[PDB]
């Protein structure tokens, strides 16, 4: 991404190196780690960190083609009011063994929506959780077991739906959850 | 004759994430 490539370009100036991103991983709400390598030797990776600008969260991407043509995890930055995310840390919300994101409401009318979320490993790839789902109005209303992702639909109604949040069950293959609300049909 | 070689894609942005108002 523009952001992860910039991390590599800035990392290479001190040695005149022509570095490009190999892959990149979200490590928190706004932080990410990039692995960089010289254009002439994809094998010579080095690790470097970045942080998304104010008002933006890290957004994990998958199967993004890098400079050498390999499809890899990548990271970009997205407005913090368009993405849900959480890792297992102290000021993550914990409920009944689950890590829960912030809760919020879209500003649309009565519409069918999709609640899309995935869990990710520490290496930035899709992972696996024993249980993941979403809360509505502060209560667990949907869950799905032993998966990397969820995408239930829902007839959103602003009069009855005050908030949604996503949750996952942390484990060796579930470090971060990332979710969005989207129009569906 | 006049057939265009290649691929067109007219996709919209309606699938974009919705803006969220947090509680």
């Amino acid at each position: 991404s523009a952001h992860t490539e910039s991390v590599c370009v800035h990392a290479g100036t001190a040695t005149g190196a022509d570095l490009h991103w190999l892959n990149a991983i979200c490590t928190g709400k706004s932080t990410y780690t990039v692995n960089c390598a010289p254009a002439g030797n994809k094998n010579a990776g080095s690790t470097h960190t970045g942080t998304c600008p104010a008002g933006q969260d890290c957004f994990q991407l998958e199967q993004v083609g890098n400079f050498w043509g390999d499809r890899e995890p990548d990271a970009t930055c997205s407005p913090s009011n368009t993405v849900f995310d959480a890792v297992d840390d102290k000021e993550a919300t914990h409920v009944n063994g689950k890590v829960v994101t912030r809760a919020g409401k879209p500003g649309i009318g009565r519409k069918l929506i999709r609640l899309k979320a995935q869990v990710y490993r520490r290496d930035g790839h899709y992972g696996q959780t024993s249980r993941m789902g979403f809360f509505r109005n502060g209560k667990e209303v949907y869950h799905i077991d032993n998966v990397a992702s969820m995408e239930p639909t829902w007839n959103f109604d602003p009069s009855s739906d005050q908030s949604f949040s996503f949750f996952f069950t942390p484990g060796p293959n579930a470090f971060r959850i990332q979710g969005t609300l989207n129009l569906a049909s | 004759e006049g057939d265009i070689i290649g691929t067109f894609n007219f996709s919209s942005s309606d699938s974009q994430p919705l803006k969220i108002h947090w509680v």
